[PDB]
Formats: structure tokens, C-alpha cells, sequence
RNA sequence: GCCUCGAUAGCUCAGUUGGGAGAGCGUACGACUGAAGAUCGUAAGGUCACCAGUUCGAUCCUGGUUCGGGGCACCA
RNA sequence: GCUUACGACCAUAUCACGUUGAAUGCACGCCAUCCCGUCCGAUCUGGCAAGUUAAGCAACGUUGAGUCCAGUUAGUACUUGGAUCGGAGACGGCCUGGGAAUCCUGGAUGUUGUAAGCU
RNA sequence: ACCAUCUAGUAGCUGGUUCCUUCCGAAGUUUCCCUCAGGAUAGCUGGAUCUCAGGCAGUUAUAUUCGGUAAAGCUAAUGAUUAGAGGAACCUAUUCUCAAACUUUCAAUGGAUAUGAAGUUGCAGUUUCUUUAGUGAACUGUCAACGUGAAUGCGAGGUCCAAGUGGGCCAUUUUUGGUAAGCAGAACUGGCGCUGUGGGAUGAACCAAACGUGGAGUUAAGGUGCCUAACUUCUCGCUCAUGAGACCCCAUAAAAGGUGUUGGUUGAUAUUGACAGCAAUCAACUAGCCCUGAAAAUGGAUGGCGCUUAAGCGAGAGACCUAUACUCC
RNA sequence: ACUGAUUUCUGCCCAGUGCUCUGAAUGUUAAAUCGUAGUAAUUCGAGUAAGCGCGGGUAAACGGCGGGAGUAACUAUGACUC
RNA sequence: UCAGAGAGGACGGAAACCUCUCGUAGAGCAAAAGGGCAAAAGCUUGCUUGAUCUUGACUUUCAGUACGAGUACAGACCGCGAAAGCGUGGCCUAUCGAUCCUUUUAAUCCUGAUUGUUUCAGGUAAGAGGUGUCAGAAAAGUUACCACAGGGAUAACUGGCUUGUGGCAGCCAAGCGUCCAUAGCGACGUUGCUUUUUGAUCCUUCGAUGUCGGCUCUUCCUAUCAUUGCGAAGCAGAAUUCGCC
RNA sequence: UUUUUUUUUU
């Protein structure tokens, strides 16, 4: 069975991505990392919602799903499946390394002690910091209360503490919505899909007058 | 009974418990190791050049 | 297609020195030519330049040093006319007479000449300076540049020039003209032919026999400077001689007044102006259209 | 342990600079050295020959032989209670001349030219000594045009 | 757990340095027989276990993965 | 204001497109008997001077990319030394000194030596 | 088998190794060894002294340099990796998250060198080296002139003979293996070992401070209700716990909760009379103390007794007590 | 030497290791002997026994004595087949 | 001038060869990895033997010993180049060996001491034959019949730290529970507790702490099976479940 | 030299 997450919460070891020197890891249990509208224009969410963590720990892949499918099926169920755009944005990266014994009668014959105790792949955790942005999401205003609702039903899935903000930003872009607003009405703000790019003043005027800003 | 327990400790202490020691100020003026052409023509030019 | 000269190409982009992206300087040849040993220290060590353009013939003495070459002397074949020739200044011969020239120059110069007088009887033997005296010839490394090195090249006649005219310049016979890569034997008779332009005769001649047409059209300013297949050789000779006579430089003129041709570089203010012409006519062309 | 071969652990020092690479400009070689000039040691990994080795990388010494292609440096090298002066052979492109001789060198050249020229002048010997800074000396400032600005530290803001 | 060995037609087994994939049985076709079986004459057939690399080209040579099989797993 | 030979620093010099180019020069260019080298006079080599600035090259242009410099980021991140400092811990702040780098903003777009020459 | 002798057999192993004062005073680290319980070797240490009377330094300043770790970057190369946008893949510009064996860039600490007499200017000789060349390089001379060129501290250097050691351990910070360990392995420095003394009730390492033998005075850390020398001293708050809490290492406690109480933040209603019943109120948060979460075996531990406008928790003030420490005798 | 009254039986294997029997066997073999060269020490070569190597026997000598697939008018199993 | 890309050309196709553009090295350089390299250190080709003879100095390991490897010179004779120049093996970082003995090469060498000649033998100098446990003994097992000097530097039983494993208790609720997340459970996750499991370590004990189980006899702890007093049920009652003191 | 079989009732 699984080892419990106390013996793998805090961050002691340097990173053990998976590479040529690290092979036989096993999936990922998170594969998902986008719900809701995803395919939503940057102007459908405008309210955005931020879900930080107070601890430096590690967030295992088990528990990064688990977080997700509860969020993902109380906003289904609450808000429809096309009121929210949910982005988990903490991928487990981080090896974990087992050093397996046999727990049988006898097994003091076959056991190795600590000789050679270089251990073997478990699982994938995602190594997380004070002020790091578990999950995000964006909504429209009038769901601010089930974001955060949300946010609080998933928090209990992961260790720690987590502490859930409502950003000042538009949605997942950067800048902060009274700004946003100001630029996309001037012209400088081109619809990336989710995001918007920044469209500057320097270069050739030929590709300046198709959007004169 | 591991034994090999290797380690640079008290060493530092060691070195400096006699103070370290600088190079002398006449390394400068052997010629050893100088070019064996130039140090054959230095050796023509001091055995000829007259006192007074 | 993916684009290959990219932004990241750019910023990763290394530009090769100066005068390897002009293709001007071969700097793994340049570095074995021009580096002195270092228990000689500062001691020159001097090379002889030789180029050769479409219209002209160039050679130079030089010497390098950290912050650029120190050229001392240097001879042209388009400064013959004052010893004669007019046309032909390229040949063989001419770059022979060059190289004479700028070697009976340099020793003027420094005052050797007269102690060094070279070879002066044009036999087309291998001649090296022998030391005279005390004072050692001067004594100079060919530079070919990118030149390809030939059996008969004129790079090698104006090295040969320079030799006759009485500078050490290193050097084997092999790759002089008359020398027969197959048997490695060389002919003399054959190299002061070659020098005294009897090639150019012949062609004269051949061309004469051949068409008239041709002959008109491949020596044209010959016949109107009043060369022809039976005096070259002697207008040769006759550069030798003056070459060998006199060798001081031409005087200077004086320093005329310029002007500017060329377009001068906005200011920054005429670059913001135009910036805001184009802007004002792009919109008016847009509202037009 | 570690293996102890010649150019371990040297993958950073020995190799060329960002957008560096390529053929070596000659004024490397085209640089005077004597014996009795001070050099610093940076090695150039695009010359294999007459290598420093990488205890002698970024140290300075004292050169006492010039051949046609290198010189010979009497390096200082730790080694437990005692610095032994090492002699290393290294080639010209791994030597670069130490500014701080030279250096040196001027302020001595100038500390002289100075002293005769006051002595020649019948001027007194003036000061040739380094002295460390001093403290400030007394002065005023005027506050024209230059109000002094009331600075109270700020309140805390949520920052998302 | 450690140390080895093997994986190739439907089945059982060879095979070469690396340049052919074979042997037997099985399957299909024709013949002999009243018919079947034996017998005779033909044909087609393999995941070279999977992957990456090495060289001109790899079933083979090297490394890793999956399955199976063998030996050791002792003191007190 | 320029051209050539040889350079030094090796993009402020590179790259893209375009305008102009007086004089020297460079260059393209014509020919292939001879020297020389190729399947091929394309390259290399040799003999020349009808023609051209078309290209190279030089100067200039671009709210040009790159490169370089500066500001901002910011006294921020990080960090030396101190505490019978706070906190269960992870960590955090304070005292004492050092102190960055991206994004973004603005500007610059080769300098120069020896020799010869043009204007 | 037994008896005598070789035989006091050899032992890198265990045990012991006998008077007093004075001075100095370590190591458990390097290299080689059929080497790992042992040696030789260098290091650390003692003694004898000898040559002299300014050049050095575990410290700074100035000048010049080396590095690729922290931070930073991936909308810069390599390697991963989410999502769409504009022209199923493909291209373009983006985007989320990363690297011990990635990096354009790049600290703080850190390393090295130089900072005059063994120097600087000239003149006047030598050379078979070097140069076309007194052209250079170097040296030589009882050559001529100039005179100490940052701070602070301080006497410096040389030779010989030889011991013990060559099991280490602990701590702040960094750090590898391990689930962890009073576990195993490293880096810098300081300690214990070798070391007593005041304090932490007790303790090899913690805080203070190192020691001849005495005295007076003052303190460090720590403390002042009684054990116990020093105040039930002074000011403001908080806390009631059916065993509260009570001082670095240190001698366990978490997620989550409380309509206990005390302060704050935000948003509303309210005197055109706010909530309850036929004059402030409401809601969500936040963080101090207290409570629940909180179960182990002989009877027991803020050290004990006890303490509740404390003798507890936090911020502070006077005075006072006390070292083998500091001053003086 | 092994086995171990009586009763009833004592199967297959001589490939390995032993033991043993023949030898024509120039396959391999020491000392001695013989020949060659040399002035001699000495060098080269030839023979050269037993053993070993070749052949046969022997297990109441030491000892040893297999795998993988398919298959029967319900299934199962597998007499049978490869 | 490479890797590669784009665009063209009978058979020719995704892939044969030819052609033109672009191409900062994205190729190649005997091998592992990392550095380095573009008129080259890569590819093609010509000629060659500097992979030769000789002594010192130095770097690396380091005791500043040796070997090995390498660096910069000096003397000789050479190779390539027109020349400057480059060359003592491999672009750099690994690719290797003492004493004794044997063997070979070298001098028109030295010695065999009663005088000489020739064999023979021994020496001086440089290589090779090898020690891979690689600073270099010539080396198979078993002991339960066992012995000695020691070791808690070192294992097996207790004790000590740790708790992966073992056991026990919590938090959010997706679902089960005819409907109903919480009567009673509770996945995906997650927070703790305990030392009646087995492991990890090697701190104490090897000049000895008698090492399983049972019997017998005390006392203690509860995480409560029964009984006392209670609260809650998917509690109408024999019965049964949860919870509290 | 080799030469095995022929479903039940009629
Ligand atoms: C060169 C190598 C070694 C040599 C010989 O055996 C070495 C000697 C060494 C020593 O000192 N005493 C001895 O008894 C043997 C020999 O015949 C071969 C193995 C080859």
C-alpha cells in the first residue's frame, strides 16, 4: 500500500525530476489541469479567485486529483459546467524514492539493513512554497461565492494550510481589471483566447496602421 | 567495524597553529630552469666584461 | 516551414572578425606570419606584402604590432608610367619591376643600398642576397594572402623582384616559372623570358598572324601606346634600368577642398518628424481607401 | 572519491565565453612580457598545449623565463602550513598582464616627478602618502527649492 | 531479495560476424484408393518478445523493459 | 567628404528591404597562345581593357529585428555577522553590513592605426 | 598420554608499570603497506640553542583580478510540461509549471597578487644570445643623484635531536543516503576529549567565563514568596482551566473547532427612531489568553512546596543578589 | 569391502571418475647410450622403459536414472499422437 | 565545408544521383562524459616517418617520494611547406608496472687477479618478458570433537533512539443507508496517537544480565466484553448497535 | 520388401 504522506510532506532532498538518469517512474495519478469553459474569450470571466499555500510541503499528485474532482463536481453541480474556468497551477514534478522491506516473520534472513539503501520511484509530488498558487479560477462575479465555497471544500484534501484570495487581476491575465479594461478600449490588448497579448508601439509602420494605437 | 572515516577537521588549526609560512624573497634571483641559450650567452657576457 | 533565422538565431548569433567575414585576412596563415617569439621582444619582424587587383599590382614591407601593422615602405605597379610603362602593368614583367622597385626603395631608404646592391644582370638564376660586411641584409617573410599558390604565379615574380633587388626573403625556386613540377627541374633561360615579357610578344605575334580583329581587340591601348611585338623587351630593360637608377617616392600633392557627397544621418528630432508624416499619411490613405 | 584526472571538474573554467568563441585575436600574442613582470592566469580551453593547471586558474605570479611560445611563472600555492613557489611552463594564450603592478608602477613614477619637481622649484616636500578616507568634514544645506518631505511608514495592503 | 538462462511459423526446436529466417510436425492444393489412413508431387506459413543505440545494413552486437524457468536465501 | 593595401578592438561593426554613388580606386568585365588547374577557363591561373555601376563595396533611409548602453525593477530578491528573538514545526521578522537579475522604458547603430591615392 | 629439556618459545592482543614541585603542551588528519585493533611517512609537540636587530600578520585600506553557488531566466539555447488564440496535423505569437548531472545574466561570504633601498632615474662597459641595424635582452660597475611612499599591531630568522598521536565525539549554518533514528557520510568554525568555575533543579558539549594562593569592591549569564543570598518592590493590561500556566538546547503535539473573554478589519441598518416582545444593532472575518481535539501500564513531578488584581502570560521601571570573570591590595 | 535373519525381489546406464586387460602401438616420454660440429668445455640430432595417450571389460565399483504441446459423441482425465 | 531545410530534374517512389539557394555548427573529430574546433582540430588529397637519438627543468598524485602521463625549452638528424612556421605520436582530460632473474641491442668497451690468444662467463647503458590484491607473498576446504589471545571497535536475547511495517483515534464529505452525506458507515485525500508486531541502528553488556513456552502469584493500565449510572438510534419488545462517567 | 480400417436398421 501507499505510505503515508507524513513521511513525504516537507521538503528535504533536492528535485529528482524524471530524466535519462531517473526511468521506470511511474504515471502521474493528475492528468488533467484544465475544467470548466476553458475555450471561454478573455472577457466571459472577468472575476478571478486565487487558492494559495502556507506551507512548504509536498502536494502529492493523489491529492492534486482528489482536490480537483471534488472542486470540478461541486461547480458542475452548482454552477454548470460552463460557468467556470478551474486551472490547477502546481504540476508534481518531484520523485519521491521508496527503500522497499519485506514485513514477514523471518525476513531477517533476506534483509539487506542499510547497505545500499539508494531507493527506488513511488510516486510524483509537486514541491510547493509560501505564496505559490495552488489552484486559480476564473467566474463571472455573481459566483464568487461558489469559488470560494469551492476553494474551501478542496483545501481540506491537502495538507497544511491554505489560505483562499479573490485577485484584483482580470481573470488569468496580469493586469489588474481597471487597467485591463482601459487598454482593451484603447486598442493595446489583443484576445489571446484565455489571455491577452500587449500589442507595443516599436516596429514597422506598415504593421502599425492594421491597429493604429 | 567501518574504518576508512576520512575528514579535513582540525587541519586548518593545524596549519596555522605555526603560522603560515610565505616564500622567502630570494626565490627571484636563481636562474634555474632558464633557457639553457640565454643563460650560455649570460655566462660569455660575465666572464668577459672588464673590471675597471 | 519553421523559420531558421529567428529571434533566438540572432541572439545566439556569433559574427566572425572583420576581416574574416570581408574575406580580406586568413588569420591561421596571419598568426604563423606576423607573431615574433617572445624572448625576441619587441624586435620587428617584417613581412612583404604582395596583392594582386585587376588594374594594379601592390607591394608593401610591414611590420605588426597591438594596435595595427606599421607598413614602412610600398611600391605600385600604376607608379611605372614614371619609368616607362604604360599599359600592361599587371604582367609578369610589370610585377617583377614592382617588387625591383620597392626593394631598391626600402634599401634607400634605410640606407643599404649602396652597401646591397642585389643581382643586376636579369638571368632568371635563384638568387639569395649573400651577407655582406657586418650589417646582415634586410630580410622580409613573403605574404601571399589568399592568393593560390602556382607554379609561375605572379606573386612569386614580384617575390623574385624583390630578391634581385637585394631583400632576404626566404625562399625555394620551386614555385618560380620555368620550373618543371614533374622532373623538378628549373630553367632560367625560360623565368628571365617570362620577366622580360616575351610571353606578351608571342601572344602579340599570334594574334597578328591569326586574325586582325582579335589582335586589335585584345591589345588595343598597346598599339595606341606604341608597343608592339618587337620592342617590349627593351621598353623592359629600359624599366629595369630606370627603376635601378632612381627609386626615391613621388612628392605630395596638396590637401584639396572636400565636400560632402554622401547623405548625412538624421537627427533625432527629422527621424520622430518622419515617424509622425508616415503616421498622419497612413491614416489619411486609410479613412481614403 | 573523486577521480583525479588532469582537467576534472574544470567543465565552466576551461571553457570560452558566451558568444566568445573561435579564432584568438593577436594582440595575445602581439603582448610584450619580460622576466619580473606579474601575469594573471586565465586558462584558454581552445589550446590544448601548455595548459595551466586549474589550481593556478585566476591566480597571479611572477614570470622568470621567456621562450619562442611561453613563459615560465613562479606561482604561490598553498599546500597545508606552508606556500611553496610553484614554476609552471604555460603558454602566451593562457597569460593576460596584471593591472595592479603597472599600476603601482605609475604612482611611483609620479610620486618621484612630483618630488623633483617640488625640490627643482624649492617648493617643500609635499605629502606622497596614501591616506585612508576621512571622516566628513562640517558643512550646511540649504533647504531653498528643497522643502524637507514628512516620511511616515504605509499600512499593509492585501496584494493579490 | 541476490545470481544466472531463455523468448524465433499453429506446436517443438536450430540459425549465422551482422548481409539466409530454417528442420520436423501441423495447415492448403493435386495425385493413388470405392472411400479414409499410409504413400507420391507441390504451396503458404514467425511477435525473430518490446524498445533505444553501434557501426554501410542488426533476430543476432550493446543497454533497458515484459514473461517464463533454474540455483542461493547460512549462523544463533 | 571619400578609394585601396595591411591591420587593432571583434555586431554600436550583424541581418532584411530600399535610395544614392562626383573623382581615384575596387569590382564586375573580354580573351584562353603561353604558365597553371579543372568533367567544365565555373573556381584557380595567365594576357588584356570593349562595356557597366546591374551586382559586390561605401554612405544614407526604416516609430525595422539583433547587438550595445542607460533607467526601472529596488534598497526588492538573495546574503555576512547577533540575539536565553517570535513560532509545535515549516518558517518569519528585527539588529549589523553588502546588494542583484528579468519583463517594461529610453537612447546609440562602429571607433581607429600605418602606407598610397582622389576630391 | 605423562615427565624433563629446547623455553624466560612468539604475541600487531589483555593487565600492570612504584617520589614531589616548576615550565611548555598535543592527535585521532595526509600518503604507502595482504593494510583496516598494527606500522612507516608528513603534520601537530618539547628541548638545545645559534644568527641577528623591521619585516612580517588567521585584521583592515587602495589597485587589479578569479569563480558560476544563492537570487534571476526559460515570452534566450537543451530537456521536460498545461491551455487555448490567429493562419487534424503544420506555422506564427502566446501561455501554466520545472532542471544535482540546463543556462544569457549573476551576488553576499570567499581566493590570489602588488603597495619602494633587494627601489627610481640616468652613464658606461660585456655578450659567441637577438636584430638589417645600439636593434633588443640580460648582466656587470668599489658608477652618480634621489631617501622609506596605506592603517593597526609586533622583534625576526636558522639548524639539530626526539616524544605522544595516527578508534574521535558534540553544536549553529550548508549538505548526501535513509520513512526516520541519541543512524551513516561530508564543508567552515567553535568546543568536549585534555577543563575546573557561576547559571540551566540534574547533564562531556548549552548560556556566562577559563583556573597560582588570599582579601576588598564591581559584575557576566542567571535570578530576588519559602526551600535559597537578593522585593510578597513599582506601572499597564490579559487569563479561571472538575489538577491552567510557568523561561535557549529541553525533554512531544497537529488538522479542525468554541455564541468563553479581550482587542482589531470590512460591509450594512439605525434617530425620515436599528434587532426581540406581543439606543445602538446585524453579518462575515481576523488574533491574544482559555477550553475541546489530548489514551499506558510501581506512586510522582514548572525541581518541590505552593501560587489565582499571582509567586501565571506580555510590555516596562527602580533597586538588589551572586563566579576561580573585571579593578585594586 | 559392502549388505545385514527368514520370505519375495534386486530393473536401465560403462557417457563421468575409478579399477582392470591387451598390446602391433615412431603419438609423448628421464637417466644412460650412440652419431654430427668444435682444438675442448659444449652445441645439434637419434634411439629411448614403465607410465600417460589410444582401444576392450566391469555398477552386489563410486554413482546416475528428463522436459514441452495436442487428443475420446456432456464435462473431467488422457489410453493415443507430435 | 558540415547536420539539416526549401525549390527544381527520364525510369527515380518517403527514400539512388544531378542543380541552385539558405544553413553559428543544430554535423564530424576510434571509444564513455565533459571541454575545444569553420579558408579547422572536420572532409578530399599530395608528400612523409618528430611514434627517431640525448640530458636536464617543471606540472599532475604528492611525503612535494617513485611509476605513469604531460608541459616548455636546449643539442643532433630529419619530414611537409614557396615561406613564416609546425612536428618528440593520437585535439585535451583514462588506456598501465619496482627489486631479483632471463633475454636482446650497444663499445673495434672493462674484468676473470701465474703470463697471454680464442671460446665461455661476468659487468657498465637502453629496451622486452609481470606482478589487474595494479608501490608488485608462491597458496584449496571442513570442524556440531574443537582450542588460544582478545573484542561490547562486531552480531544473536533484554534495555535505549526511530516507527517504515503492525495496532488504535481524528478532519472535508463522493457515495451506501427504500427517500436521507453524518442513525450507522464513509471512498478519493488528509491529520495524529501507541510501542502487545516486525524492521532500521549498534548506545550499554562477550574476565557471561541463564536464551521459548507452560505452571504458580501479585500488582498496574486501559483503547470497556460483563455488571452500576446515563445519552442516541434505521430504539414498538428476548434481542441488537453507537456514545458518555 | 510393404499392403491398417469400412457407423445402426432394412
Ligand atoms: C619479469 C617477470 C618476473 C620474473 C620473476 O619471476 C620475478 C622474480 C622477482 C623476485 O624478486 N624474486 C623471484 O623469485 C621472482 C619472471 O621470471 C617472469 C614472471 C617475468
Amino acid at each position: 500500500g501507499r505510505r503515508p504522506a507524513r513521511c513525504y510532506r516537507y521538503i528535504k532532498n533536492k528535485p529528482y525530476p524524471k530524466s535519462r538518469f531517473c526511468r521506470g517512474v511511474p504515471d502521474a495519478k493528475i492528468r488533467i489541469f484544465d475544467l470548466g469553459n476553458k475555450r471561454a474569450n478573455v472577457d466571459t470571466f472577468p472575476a478571478c479567485v486565487h487558492m494559495m499555500s502556507n506551507e512548504r510541503e509536498h502536494l502529492s499528485s493523489e491529492a492534486l486529483e482528489a482536490a480537483r474532482i471534488c472542486a470540478n463536481k461541486y461547480m458542475v453541480k452548482n454552477c454548470g459546467k460552463d460557468g467556470f474556468h478551474l486551472r490547477v497551477r502546481k504540476h508534481p514534478f518531484h520523485v519521491t524514492r521508496i527503500n522497499k522491506m519485506l514485513s514477514c516473520a523471518g525476513a531477517d534472513r533476506l534483509q539487506t539493513g542499510m547497505r545500499g539503501a539508494y531507493g527506488k520511484p513511488q510516486g510524483l509530488v509537486a514541491r510547493v512554497d509560501i505564496g505559490d498558487i495552488l489552484f486559480s479560477m476564473r467566474i463571472k462575479e455573481g459566483n464568487v461565492k461558489h469559488a470560494i465555497e469551492a476553494f474551501r471544500r478542496a483545501k481540506f484534501k491537502f495538507p497544511g494550510r491554505q489560505i483562499i484570495v479573490s485577485s484584483r487581476k482580470w481573470g488569468f491575465t496580469k493586469w489588474d481589471r481597471e487597467d485591463y479594461e482601459r487598454m482593451r478600449a484603447e486598442g493595446r490588448l489583443r484576445s489571446d483566447g484565455v489571455g491577452v497579448q500587449l500589442q507595443r508601439e516599436h516596429g514597422p509602420l506598415t504593421k502599425w496602421i492594421e491597429n493604429p494605437i | 567495524a567501518k574504518s576508512k572515516n576520512h575528514t579535513n577537521h582540525n587541519q586548518n588549526k593545524k596549519a596555522h597553529r605555526n603560522g603560515i609560512t610565505k616564500p622567502k624573497k630570494h626565490i627571484f634571483l636563481s636562474m634555474k630552469g632558464v633557457d639553457a641559450k640565454f643563460i650560455k650567452n649570460l655566462r660569455f657576457s660575465r666572464k668577459n666584461n672588464k673590471r675597471q | 516551414v519553421k523559420v531558421i533565422k529567428n529571434k533566438a538565431y540572432f541572439k545566439r548569433y556569433q559574427v566572425k572578425l572583420r576581416r574574416r567575414r570581408e574575406g580580406k585576412t586568413d588569420y591561421y596563415a596571419r598568426k604563423r606570419l606576423t607573431v615574433q617569439d617572445k624572448n625576441k621582444y619587441n624586435t620587428p619582424k617584417y613581412r612583404l606584402i604582395v596583392r594582386i587587383t585587376n588594374k594594379d599590382v601592390v607591394a608593401q614591407l610591414a611590420y605588426s604590432k597591438i594596435e595595427g601593422d606599421v607598413v614602412v615602405a610600398s611600391a605600385y605597379s600604376h607608379e611605372l608610367p614614371r619609368y616607362g610603362l604604360k599599359v600592361g602593368l599587371t604582367n609578369y614583367a610589370a610585377a617583377y619591376a614592382t617588387g625591383l622597385l620597392l626593394a631598391r626603395r626600402h634599401l634607400k631608404t634605410i640606407g643599404l643600398d649602396s652597401t646591397y646592391k642585389g643581382h643586376e644582370e636579369l638571368t632568371g638564376e635563384d638568387y639569395n642576397v649573400e651577407e655582406e660586411g657586418d650589417r646582415a641584409p634586410f630580410k622580409a617573410v613573403l605574404d601571399i594572402g589568399l592568393a593560390r599558390t602556382t607554379t609561375g604565379s605572379k606573386i612569386f615574380a614580384v617575390m623574385k623582384g624583390v630578391a634581385d633587388g637585394g631583400i632576404n626573403v626566404p625562399h625555394s625556386e620551386s614555385r618560380f616559372f620555368g620550373f618543371d613540377q614533374e622532373s623538378k627541374e628549373y630553367n632560367a633561360e625560360a623565368h628571365r623570358d617570362r620577366i622580360l615579357g616575351k610571353h606578351v610578344a608571342d601572344y602579340m605575334t599570334y594574334l597578328k598572324e591569326e586574325d586582325e580583329d582579335r589582335y586589335k581587340r585584345q591589345f588595343s591601348k598597346f598599339l595606341a601606346a606604341g608597343l608592339n611585338a618587337d620592342n617590349l623587351v627593351a621598353t623592359y630593360q629600359k624599366v629595369h634600368s630606370a627603376i635601378r637608377a632612381d627609386a626615391s617616392p613621388a612628392a605630395k600633392k596638396a590637401a584639396k577642398p572636400s565636400k560632402r557627397h554622401t547623405a548625412k544621418r538624421l537627427t533625432y528630432d527629422e527621424r520622430k518628424q518622419r515617424v509622425a508624416d508616415k503616421k498622419a499619411l497612413l491614416l489619411q490613405l486609410k479613412e481614403q481607401q | 572519491t573523486n577521480s583525479k584526472g588532469l582537467r576534472r571538474g574544470t567543465r565552466y573554467m576551461f571553457a570560452r565565453d558566451f558568444r566568445k568563441h573561435g579564432v584568438e585575436h593577436l594582440s595575445t600574442y602581439y603582448t610584450q612580457y619580460k622576466r619580473g613582470d606579474l601575469v594573471d592566469i586565465k586558462t584558454n580551453g581552445a589550446f590544448q598545449k601548455g595548459m595551466p593547471f586549474k589550481a593556478y586558474h585566476g591566480r597571479t605570479g611572477r614570470i622568470f623565463n621567456v621562450t619562442r611560445g611561453a613563459v615560465g611563472i613562479i606561482v604561490n600555492k598553498r599546500v597545508r602550513g606552508n606556500i611553496l613557489p610553484k614554476r609552471i611552463n604555460i603558454r602566451i594564450e593562457h597569460i593576460k598582464p596584471s593591472k595592479c603592478r603597472t599600476d603601482f608602477l605609475n604612482r611611483v613614477k609620479s610620486n618621484d616627478e612630483k618630488r623633483k619637481a617640488a625640490k627643482s622649484a624649492g617648493q617643500p616636500v609635499p605629502a606622497l602618502k596614501r591616506l585612508p578616507v576621512a571622516p566628513r568634514g562640517a558643512h550646511t544645506v540649504t533647504t531653498q527649492n528643497n522643502e524637507p518631505e514628512l516620511l511616515a511608514p504605509l499600512r499593509f495592503e492585501i496584494v493579490a
